[PDB]
DNA sequence: TTTGGACCGCTTTGAGGCCTTCGTTGGAAACG
DNA sequence: CTTTCCAACGAAGGCCTCAAAGCGGTCCAAA
């Protein structure tokens, strides 16, 4: 969840 | 001619790299990630094939040091010991780094991790292990490069080259 | 006759399908009407057995057959290795030369299966089937040699020809009129490439590059030494060494196999891997048209 | 296939289709010849939970390492990071970290260049087994802080969440 | 239990001890349970390398048991047999378990398996008594086959294979072990195999050595008797690359080694392995035995 | 958002977590049932 | 914990008759 | 709803790797 | 002095694999 949140902020 | 990191004085928010090994294409292509992006500061990168560097009297400072060893060849490492010879020690307080390439590929690695892994502590100096061949990879790397330069050349401040040897110092 | 049946079905499988109508073209045995009442959309076995229908209504015998050999093998050649003779020490006439070169071999057991087929730049291709004194020739073990004419040169496919060497050379320097034949030691798969050899018929300026002058060095001098022009293609070298340690004689014995020769030497100067200057035991390949080395202090 | 398709008065493990039938037949369950389709089956695992039986722990063992090993070897990607996905689903469970995972994470670690499978690296390193602090940071913690030292800023609240999901674990 | 010494011990497994000095094998005929015509179809043969996790309830008395399963899963997969056999005397201690070997008849042997453990006992010391530590395999036939032993075996005994890889570090100390080996009939001379590192094929290096050359620059380059040390093995390819590079100014350091082939036998990295004399044969195993256990933990 | 995020992950985790403690429980009362009946049958 | 005690015991008891 | 078109399926098959056999001088061993 | 065999091993025919493409089935666009 927020990990993945995380991930697609260093996608940008 | 022995390097000294305090000959002349660098430009205004000018930072420099110097990146030593055998390999000119993949030493061309660390450098196309080096610049791919560009921040704030303006950045120079260097590259050469052995030590001691050639004499230039336009040489800028050279706020940071790598050295790319590849495990695949026990020549690159006996480049980078006769290369070792034309520094001084004052280069060894956190203005240098190894980077070792393929270390991913046990098959691969010709010379075994454990003697590179003894030449740095024996220096004391930062050991990084990235494979260049991948894009990712190496873009990941190449923030790592910029980021480190970053903080080694006093730009940001509060912290010396010598605080990040404290902070990426190895337990033994 | 039966033999030849067979020798023309196993050529034809050697020959790819896609290709056989070519074959024909080249071949021009039979007739182009028999060629059309072939369709080569069928099936490999039903080829096949037509083109024996074919070759049977006619009369099959062993000079077509060779000649249909000799151009499978121009179409391929690449499936032999192939070693150069030089003679040495000015008039010329096909048929003569055929007449002694065809009596020549005939005298030197009893008989001999031999062909021959002139091709393009005076490229005259014989195809010789050896058989002893009390057997046919056989027609699975042959020998290909090329000869040009009014040249020095010949070549030679050895595959079962160390049974009998000198046989062939001393018939062809008779039939070239030509004294003294020697082999050179220099034997390559690609066929053409020693055709060549043997004729000698061949941006981000924030980045500051060092040690700038060792790289437009070794680059000047690596396309010094080898040059634009596409080098031949060859295969496979192997230096027999015999000297002195230095550092009783140490005796070494390299091969270098590559499928693209002499472009990987011509990179690993651009690659580091050797000196900006190599070696002259690898920059007189093309230059001194010698394969195998022997060189001693 | 990434999990080992399964092959079987003791129950049967095919019969075992139903949790009455696991709560019935829990005493007399038998030991599967692979234990792989224990991951994706529940059913076994709430047995496994419990079983404590030192040779099944050596056959996992070596089994999830392996698998490791090949699957890291042949992504060098979808399928490694769903299968990743279903062995921190496993972790969750059981209430306890796996050591194939541990010494897989010890190898790679240092190889590691932050950002094959961050999202699953950053949650296995929260289910790590209790040790003390003397062992773990020269094998482990050292490149966790050459990551942390040169990552980007999201990656070190990232770490944080990992480390502090670690210490809620201890 | 057994998994928490376990931990600590490959806790303890780092980088950082130096490399052990190893004891140069003798000369030792075969033992009396060895039979010379099993090994003799064993040796001059060709052989792929697999590492194994120790099997899990393994007997050797169901021997045909094995065998039956074994025909049942091939004819599952499609005039063939499949043979189970005992081999004695190939274990390096007696807490090293019985070696066998399966076999594929064609009612003529296609297909060979061997496993075996020699001088293993890390593993042996860190396994419970249900486990049988057999973690070298060597296979020998087609890769078909081969596939689907792997596939009945992962079924079966919960395990896999998995092609070990040699890299030259040791592939070059392996090659110095065997040069240190004492040969009374010199029958194959030393040779290396190196592979320039290039995404087009390029230039694969094949330097030999004469066997009397190399021994004599062996025992100049040897310090402590009867045992072998990183520097010795540093200074044998130091003095190869010196002799390379003053034959011909080319830096043969920047190559992977690939393949390196002696009298007594042959390695290459990929994972071929070939045996040419016994009286060395079984120490060969131990050392090999090891990087099986260096891959499974 | 990263707030939200976690808000639920958390809440997923947390019905994962009643949904794994509700199987135990039964888990745990067949196997006290069963252990009853062999302690009685012996 | 309780658990894994209750499967403990009861194995153990259930070898004891065997 | 019917018919043509393009997709993916399947079998056919062409080429490269590779083992084994044929040939074998060259030396060793028996000898008219 | 001569002859035949083992050896050194080289080599090429043959076995065996698969990557290639044509033919065939099937879905979907169009009448």
């Amino acid at each position: 969840g927020v990990l993945a949140h995380l991930e697609r902020l260093e996608t940008q | 001619s022995v390097l000294r990191p305090l000959d002349k004085l660098p430009g205004l928010n000018t930072a420099t790299i110097l990146l030593v090994g055998t390999e000119d294409a993949l030493l061309q292509q660390l450098a196309d990630s080096m610049l791919k992006e560009d921040c704030a500061s303006e950045l120079k990168v260097h590259l050469a094939k052995s030590l001691p560097l050639p004499s230039s009297v336009n040489r800028p400072r050279i706020d940071l040091i790598v050295f790319v060893v590849n495990l695949h060849s026990k020549y690159s490492l006996q480049n980078t010991e006769e290369s070792l010879r034309h520094v001084d020690a004052s280069f060894f307080l956190g203005k240098v780094c190894f980077l070792a390439t393929g270390a991913g590929r046990e098959s691969h690695c010709s010379i075994h991790r454990h003697t590179v892994v003894k030449l740095a502590h024996t220096y004391q100096s930062p050991l990084l292990y990235c494979d260049l061949e991948v894009e990712g990879f190496r873009a990941t790397m190449a923030q790592r490069l910029v980021r480190v330069l970053q903080i080694c050349a006093g730009h940001v401040p509060g912290v010396s080259a010598l605080n990040l040897l404290s902070l990426l110092r190895s337990s033994e | 006759d039966e033999t030849v049946a067979e020798f023309i079905k196993r050529t034809i499988l050697k020959i790819p399908m896609n290709e056989l109508t070519t074959i024909l073209k080249a071949w021009d045995f039979l007739s182009e009407n028999q060629l059309q009442t072939v369709n080569f959309r069928q099936r490999k076995e039903s080829v096949v057995q037509h083109l024996i229908h074919l070759c049977e209504e006619k009369r099959a015998s062993i000079s077509d057959a060779a000649l249909l050999d000799i151009i499978y093998m121009q179409f391929h050649q690449h499936q032999k290795v192939w070693e150069v003779f030089q003679m040495s020490k000015d008039l010329f006439d096909m048929k003569q030369f055929k007449n002694s070169f065809k009596k020549i071999l005939q005298r030197a057991l009893k008989n001999v299966t031999v062909s021959f087929r002139e091709t393009e730049e005076n490229a005259v291709w014989i195809r010789i089937a050896w058989g002893t004194q009390y057997t046919k020739p056989n027609q699975y073990k042959p020998t290909y040699v090329v000869y040009y004419s009014q040249t020095p040169y010949a070549f030679t496919s050895s595959s079962m020809l160390r049974r009998n060497t000198p046989l062939l050379g001393q018939a062809l320097t008779i039939a070239s009129k030509h004294h003294q034949i020697v082999k050179m030691d220099l034997r390559s798969r690609y066929l053409d490439s020693l055709k060549a050899i043997v004729f000698k018929q061949y941006m981000d300026s924030r980045i500051i590059h060092e040690n700038i002058v060792e790289k437009e060095r070794v680059q000047r001098i690596t396309q010094e030494t080898f040059g634009d022009y596409p080098q031949p293609q060859l295969e496979f070298a192997q230096y027999k060494l015999e000297t002195k340690f230095k550092s009783e004689p140490l005796r070494c014995l390299i091969k270098f196999s590559s499928p693209h020769l002499l472009e990987a030497l011509k990179s690993l100067a651009p690659a580091g891997i050797a000196d900006a200057p190599l070696s002259p035991l690898l920059t007189c390949i093309p230059n001194k048209r010698m394969n195998y080395f022997k060189i001693r202090d | 296939s990434v999990i080992p398709v399964l092959n079987s008065g003791s129950f049967p493990l095919e019969q075992l289709q139903s949790f009455p039938q696991l709560l019935q037949n829990i005493h007399c369950l038998e030991l599967p010849s692979q234990m792989g389709s224990v991951l994706n089956n529940s059913l076994l695992l709430h047995y496994i939970n419990c079983v404590r039986d030192e040779p099944v722990l050596l056959r996992f063992y070596y089994w999830l390492s392996q698998t490791l090993q090949e699957e890291c070897i042949w992504y060098k990607g979808k399928e490694f990071t769903n299968f990743l996905d279903t062995i921190i689903r496993a972790e969750c469970f059981l209430q306890e970290g796996f050591y194939s995972c541990e010494a897989f994470l010890y190898k790679s670690l240092p190889l590691w260049d932050g950002l094959c499978c961050r999202s699953q690296f950053l949650q296995l390193v929260s289910w790590i087994p209790f040790s003390s602090f003397s062992e773990v940071k020269p094998l482990l913690f050292d490149h966790l802080a050459q990551l942390f030292f040169t990552s980007t800023i999201y990656f070190k609240c990232s770490v944080l969440q990992s480390l502090k999901e670690l210490l809620q674990n201890w | 239990p057994l998994q928490k010494r376990l931990e600590s011990v490959r806790k303890q497994s780092s980088f950082i001890l130096t490399p052990p000095r190893r004891k140069i094998p003798q000369c030792s005929q075969l033992q009396e349970d060895v039979d010379p015509q099993k090994v003799a179809f064993l040796l001059h043969k060709q052989w792929t390398l697999y590492s194994l996790t120790p099997l899990y309830k393994f007997s050797y008395s169901n021997l045909k048991e094995y065998s039956r399963l074994l025909n049942a899963f091939i004819v599952a997969e499609k005039n063939i047999k499949v043979i189970f056999s005992t081999l004695l005397g190939m274990k390096g201690t007696q807490r090293d378990p019985e070696a066998f070997l399966v076999q594929i008849v064609s009612k003529k042997v296609l297909w060979t398996g061997w496993f075996c453990c020699v001088f293993g006992d890390s593993l042996l010391e860190t396994v419970s008594e249900d486990f049988t530590c057999l973690p070298l395999f060597l296979a020998n036939g087609a890769e078909s086959n081969t596939a689907i032993i792997g596939t009945w075996f992962q079924k079966t005994f919960d395990c896999y294979f998995s092609p070990l890889a040699i890299n030259a570090f040791n592939l070059s100390w392996m090659a110095a072990m065997w040069t240190a080996c004492k040969m009374d009939h010199y029958v194959a001379t030393t040779e290396f195999l190196w592979s320039v590192p290039c995404s087009p094929q390029s230039l694969d290096i094949s330097f030999a050595i004469h066997p009397e050359d190399a021994k004599a620059l062996w025992d100049s380059v040897h310090k402590t008797p009867g045992e072998v040390t990183q520097e010795e093995v540093d200074l044998f390819m130091d003095c190869l690359y010196s002799h390379f590079h003053r034959h011909f100014k080319i830096h043969l350091s920047a190559t992977r080694l690939v393949r390196v082939s002696t009298s007594v036998a042959s390695a290459h990295t990929d994972g071929k392995i070939k045996i040419l004399c016994h009286k060395y044969l079984i120490g060969v195993l131990a050392y090999l035995t090891e990087l099986a256990i260096f891959q499974i933990e | 958002s990263t707030k939200e995020s976690k808000n639920e992950k958390l809440k997923e985790d947390l019905e994962r977590e009643q949904r794994w403690l509700d199987e135990q429980q039964q888990i745990m009362e067949s196997l006290n049932v069963l252990h009853s009946e062999l302690k009685n049958k012996v | 914990q309780a658990s894994e005690s209750k499967l403990l015991e009861i194995q153990t008891e259930k070898n004891k008759q065997k």
